[PDB]
């Protein structure tokens, strides 16, 4: 036996725990955030600055709080567009999805019907085949064809409309069989961004800023108890208002934006 | 130069708005605008400000030069009745009248907005027609239930209840027109009026 | 292909219909777009009145919303807040706001009445000039028939009428009126027509077209006076709109601070629905 | 082995530990000059190498620990799994907007499964039992009003309802007052939640059934004597920290954090300087964790393969009754704790009737006598250097903000469901197209004007129809 | 509650110019009166303010072909 460090213990416990296999070869401390494949999620102010939603709120049209000055307001005609676009594709069947979303729904299908060894084996061999070049998801084949037509999975996939919403509700159903942590999708974080934050935001009650459409739609069709093909984002826009009247704007960038 | 069908399609506004920011739809929009002399095919409107290109086959992924046509704000908000009024600018109201096609209603609404906004002595006549248009809007709500006279709620109730067939959709939107509202379209008609009266009288 | 927008097309065609002159078919479209024309100067007077109409429309909608806010106050919140209490600190300033709003209302009605008198006088004078131009055009048309029957180049009546129309549309004699540009329009008519040198015919068409030149020169000074009044009307309209906007902002920032009274967010919505226009519509 | 602790000093070999020994809670004892904080941070790295989000409740007054933990988390890629609530900021200097976001928000009263009764009794600890029955009735009433009424639960509203005349308006005047222009009635509220407050108002000495004016002078001394600790703790929690607690949608709630393996670092300002409110601040966190672990976790979950550790740095100053016990509901969480204190007789100074129980229920003990420590096992004592991880610092310490979404309100979803249930019968019945002919004196005239004209372009035909209509009327 | 006569005359004066404000005055008085007991004295007050709105519509909105060249009387 010998003395250890961060890198030595990480590279020696890489094998017993597969969810640290994508992160063990890189060096993420020296990198900067908001740049690269491994980037932190955006704040609401940085999101509204990136997708160009901001304007100075005119008087007598959207009434400001008298204790609030030198702040910004969001354009609803652009916010509704970007939050509708932040929804995923339609759900029409499990055989028509992304291959990154065909190896997670099989995991939560194995976990929903108490087959945990198969799901843990899928995640382990998937993390190994991701750290070895390009990941293949055909190891998710024999599970998905077995649990596609069970009663609980068909009820959960019938109570929803969109594919991110279906996968988030599948995680919500599968996490009641114990613990399905959100730390085992560090293979999913480089290959997809919207799906990883939709998996990371479910379980919470406050979502991120890159998935507000899918989370508001998930809440709006978990409250009704009905699928809904119309996008229901009418709360989330208002939610962004409550997250954009909080960061104080210096006057140099307050005079810059236009009404 | 086709006719206007009030098409409530569920996955059309997402692809349309996703196209509208990209460069292919923008360069094709400039090509069509130079090809068609900024003329709305649906109602014949003619202006440089706030006009947009729609499809004809419903395919918003595939977009060639032939099927992509140009249209005015009213005839282009007619193609997505499931999200109008909630989509920022642009408004609508469902009315019941069989005497007019949707394109003739859009052309007459352009004429009435030109006679209300930039006044030449015919404000009273256009307001007296627009009154009875709003009264027909009130007539619809007795049949289809209270609250769904606005087109966004009607598109939601349509494509949330599971109808995709052209037969049931054409029998449900029969004898129903989409009158564009003035007070939500004030910025566009005042911009068109100010641009025209500063282009002529300078 | 240098076309005209349909809002301006409807407005221009209907104003030319109000002047009872409907002679050109597509020469209207080639006339009212070019700057060095005559119909553009016959049209440039009431279009500024129409633009002032939309400006006073925005100002009047601001005025209607301010009066609706003060009606919503004055029907309920006058005496439930007695003096020497919480309400009397702002109720007197809201009474001052009521005095300023009724003063602005009387002066804005004075402005609308002066607008109505201006457009009435302008349409009466321009209708007189229009029918005078039509009658003198018929007179000089018969005289041009009698003058061009005996020329060596046989030509019809209507073709030289369209040639005279293109002459008065191509180069202007309404602002730059002098001795040379009249001869320039004469050579433009004789260039639209095939060949005419006319050593006697040139002074003959001078003494015949002197009626049209006199009508145009009488139109020019009246255009100058109408522009001189219309600029002041536009400045008064813009200042009235700005001070109405300040009045509504002060009334709402007063009524936000009242403890036992507040505005209901539904009737305020149905009052605030027609207030979504642009404010920077004047230049 | 699964978890790594240290390497032996004498012969030089490492000493792992197992998950069954780890689920029995550990204990470490070292002074302020022994380097205990870096050892706890290294054990946090040992828990983070296998995907388990440590909860770090620190009360040693360290502002330069968030940089170390953030460098350790960013070193593992799971930067999204981090939440920071900073209780060491200033007092009430956050009003309206803010120049930069300083800390996440935490409100343990909005998503409550009616375990907030137990949460508040262990945040508090026959005047005592009287106050506990009073707050049990109050927590029942406030959770029933949070379930469907327009009242949001936080420290401020309960602090507002700690008075008497509002509660007298609750029970006697049977109306609901708030700090808002509102008049909510109790005539529709059932009897089972309104009776225990009436039974609390019965058992006081001096009561008047008609008015309040005599009984307030009779029983305000007893009311202050039973509610002074609660009103001072809730006044501190609701006035000193208004940007951490007064939210509605809490970014960090302790069921999500232990059920989904997220990392929560909470920093307390001090615990040796003015402990009248700061021990209560730590007790709120440990109380919420204990109440949402023991009695709120809810066909049969399996045991976790990842050991979870809430590394509590000073359990001497904040304390709850029976935190070392873990019920049968929470053994599937893979839960544990690493308690720490300054010195063991100081630990005997620190808590009352508790230092034995935490001494008895925690199996693993570590002694750091002043080369870091030696391990106090059940069988064998071994002198071993602890694990030393030095996280290299980050250029920018950006705390990740969130949104505050809501479900759509019940005044709109009920209307949408009613309109859809009305539209379904219309779409089903087959007689769905409009056929009733209603006519005005206007639409027929404008339709005749559009029909009689023959100009091809529709705009010119429209303006000609408007001309004909104005000429005919 | 019921407003005073001085406040009602101030409401009369504040909407003397615009037609829509006086029509809103009549509609809102009818609304707050059908929320109220609607006494015959309040019916006489409603008749008074309807006479006022009719006088405003009679005196104020008079086109008389102001765009056709015909001036104001
Ligand atoms: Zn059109």
């Amino acid at each position: 036996r010998k003395t250890y460090d961060m890198k030595s213990l990480r590279a020696q416990e890489q094998f017993n725990w597969p969810a640290i296999m994508p992160i063990v070869k890189e060096d993420l401390v020296s990198q900067d955030v908001n740049k690269g494949p491994w980037a932190m999620a955006l704040t609401p102010m940085e999101f509204a600055r990136k997708y160009n939603l901001l304007r100075k709120d005119d008087a007598l049209l959207d009434n400001p709080v008298p204790g609030e000055e030198m702040t910004a307001g969001i354009r609803r005609g652009d916010a509704k567009r970007v939050f509708t676009m932040q929804l995923g594709p339609y759900w029409d069947g499990f055989e028509r999805c992304s291959p990154q979303a065909y190896a997670l729904s099989a995991v939560f299908m194995a976990r929903m019907n108490r087959d945990r060894d198969a799901a843990n084996n899928i995640l382990k061999v998937l993390d190994k085949t991701f750290v070895d070049g390009k990941p293949d998801f055909s190891v998710a084949r024999p599970v998905m064809k077995k649990y596609q037509n069970s009663e609980l999975v068909q009820e959960v996939v019938a109570k929803h409309a969109y594919v991110l919403t279906v996968i988030a509700s599948l995680l919500e159903a599968a996490r009641e069989d114990g613990v399905v942590p959100s730390s085992e999708f560090l293979w999913l974080k480089p290959v997809d961004r919207r799906l990883w934050y939709m998996l990371n935001c479910v379980g919470r009650q406050t979502p991120y800023s890159e998935v507000a459409g899918p989370f508001a739609h998930w809440k709006a069709e978990k409250e009704m108890g009905r699928r809904s093909l119309v996008p229901m984002i009418d709360e989330a826009i208002r939610a962004l208002e409550i997250a954009v009247k909080e960061v104080r704007l210096t006057p140099r960038q307050m005079e810059e934006l236009e009404p | 130069r086709c006719e206007l069908k009030l098409i409530a399609s569920p996955g059309s506004w997402r692809l349309y708005s996703a196209r509208k920011i990209d460069e292919r739809f923008k360069s094709y929009e400039q090509k069509i605008f130079q090809r068609d002399r900024y003329t709305c095919q649906f109602c014949g409107f003619q202006a440089r400000l706030y006009q947009d290109i729609v499809n004809l086959d419903g395919d918003y992924t595939n977009n060639r030069l032939s099927n992509l046509v140009t249209a005015c704000c009213f005839c282009a908000q007619c193609f997505f009745v499931e999200s109008v009024g909630v989509g920022g600018y642009g408004g609508g109201t469902l009315i019941y009248l069989p005497e007019l096609t949707q394109a003739e209603l859009n052309s007459l609404c352009h004429v009435l907005f030109c006679a209300i906004t930039n006044d030449t002595g015919y404000k009273s006549s256009a307001q007296n027609i627009y009154r009875s248009f709003k009264f027909r809007s009130q007539i619809v709500e007795e049949k289809f239930g209270e609250g769904t006279s606005d087109p966004a709620i009607f598109g939601q109730l349509m494509i949330d209840s599971g109808v995709n067939s052209e037969e049931i959709r054409e029998k449900l939107f029969k004898n129903i027109r989409l009158l564009p509202s003035r007070a939500k379209f004030r910025k566009q008609i005042e911009k068109w009026a100010a641009s025209a009266l500063e282009e002529i009288a300078d | 292909s240098q076309w005209l927008s349909t809002y301006g097309t409807i407005t221009a065609e209907r104003i030319l219909g109000r002047y009872n002159i409907s002679l050109p078919q597509d020469e209207i479209l080639e006339a009212i777009n070019i700057p060095s024309s005559f119909y553009r100067h016959l049209l440039q007077i009431p279009l500024k009145n129409v633009l002032n109409g939309i400006v006073i429309q925005q100002a009047s909608d601001y005025h209607v919303y301010a009066q609706k806010l003060l009606i919503d106050y004055l029907l309920s919140g006058e005496s439930s807040k007695e003096p020497d209490s919480q309400g009397a600190g702002t109720r007197e300033s809201l009474e001052d706001e009521r005095q300023r709003l009724v003063q602005l209302g009387d002066e804005f009605h004075k402005l609308e009445l002066e607008q109505d008198n201006l457009i009435a006088s302008s349409q009466a004078s321009l209708m007189k000039i229009s029918i005078d131009w039509n009658t003198k055009l018929e007179t000089t048309l018969s005289k041009l028939n009698s003058l061009y029957k005996n020329t060596n180049s046989k030509i019809k009546k209507n073709a030289i009428r369209k040639a005279l129309i293109k002459a008065f549309i191509h180069c202007d004699l309404v602002k730059d009126q002098s001795q040379k540009n009249k001869y320039q329009l004469i050579d433009k008519l004789n260039q639209t027509l095939a060949v005419s040198v006319g050593a006697e015919l040139k002074e003959s068409i001078l003494t015949n077209l002197s009626e049209l030149f006199q009508i145009l020169e009488a139109l020019n000074t009246k255009l100058d006076e109408f522009t001189d009044r219309t600029n002041h009307l536009s400045q008064q309209a813009k200042s009235f709109r700005t001070q109405f906007y300040e009045v509504i902002l002060r009334i709402i920032e007063l009524i936000k601070l009242l403890p036992e009274y507040k505005i209901d967010p539904a009737q305020d919505a149905i009052n605030r629905e027609p207030l979504y226009f642009d404010r920077t519509i004047g230049e | 082995g699964i978890t790594f602790f240290g390497n032996d000093r004498k012969t030089g070999e490492e000493l792992w530990f197992a998950n069954d020994d780890m689920r029995t809670h550990a204990l470490i004892f070292g002074s302020t000059g022994s380097g205990k904080t870096e050892t706890l941070v290294s054990l946090s790295y040992n828990a983070l190498v296998q995907g388990s989000g440590f909860i770090y409740v620190d009360g040693k007054g360290d502002n330069s620990l968030y940089a170390k933990v953030f460098s350790m988390v960013r070193s593992m890629g799971r930067e999204d799994d981090l939440l920071l609530i900073n209780f060491m900021t200033g007092a009430r200097d956050i009003v309206g907007p803010q120049e930069k976001r300083l800390s996440n928000t935490l409100n343990p009263f909005c998503q409550g499964s009616s375990s907030m009764l137990t949460q508040l009794v262990v945040s508090l600890m026959m005047w005592k039992g009287r106050a506990i029955a009073f707050v049990e009735a109050l927590m029942r009433l406030l959770v029933y009003m949070r379930d469907e009424g327009a009242i949001l639960l936080d420290a401020n509203t309960i602090r507002n309802y700690f008075d008497l005349q509002r509660l007298e308006s609750i029970v006697i005047d049977k109306v609901f007052p708030r700090d808002d222009q509102e008049s909510v009635n109790i005539e529709t509220i059932p009897k089972l939640v309104t009776d225990p407050l009436r039974n609390y108002l019965n058992t006081l000495p001096g009561y008047n059934k008609e008015k309040k004016g005599k009984q307030v002078s009779q029983v305000l001394e007893q009311h202050g004597f039973i509610t002074m600790q609660l009103v001072r703790s809730f006044s501190s929690l609701a006035d000193t920290y208004g940007h951490i607690i007064r939210t509605n949608l809490a970014e960090v709630d302790f069921k999500d954090v232990v059920l989904n393996r997220r990392i929560l670092v909470v920093l307390l300002p001090a615990l040796e300087k003015s402990p009248d409110e700061l021990s209560n601040l730590g007790k709120i966190i440990v109380s919420s964790l204990k109440a949402m672990m023991a009695a709120g976790l809810g066909r049969k979950p399996t045991n976790a393969p990842t050991p979870y550790m809430c590394i509590l740095d000073e359990y001497g100053y904040y304390a709850v009754q029976g935190f070392a016990v873990v019920p049968a509901q929470a053994r599937s969480l893979g839960f544990s704790a690493i308690f720490a204190g300054q010195d063991l007789p100081a630990f005997q100074k620190a808590s009352k009737e508790e230092a034995a129980s935490i001494g008895a229920n925690t199996n693993i003990k570590i002694c750091m006598k002043l080369g870091e420590a030696h391990i106090f096992f059940k069988s064998k004592i071994v002198r071993a250097r602890m694990f030393y991880a030095n996280p290299k610092p980050v250029k920018q310490l950006k705390i990740n903000q969130f949104l505050k979404v809501e479900p759509p309100p019940d005044d709109y979803l009920m209307k949408l469901q009613k309109q859809l249930a009305s539209f379904q019968s219309i779409l089903e019945s087959g007689d769905l197209s409009i056929n009733k002919a209603v006519e005005n004196e206007e639409i027929t005239l404008i339709s005749k004007a559009l029909k009689e004209s023959t100009i091809v372009e529709p705009i010119e035909r429209g303006v000609a129809a408007l001309i004909a209509f104005h000429g005919q009327n | 509650t019921l407003p005073t006569r001085d406040a009602l005359l101030k409401a009369m004066q504040v909407g003397e110019t615009s037609i829509e404000a006086a029509e809103y005055m009549a509609t809102r008085f009818e609304q707050i009166l059908t929320k109220a007991k609607l006494l015959p004295e309040c019916n006489d007050m409603l008749e008074k303010i309807k006479e006022y709105a009719q006088f405003v519509k009679f005196k104020l909105l008079s086109s008389a072909q102001v765009w056709s060249g015909q001036e104001r009387p």
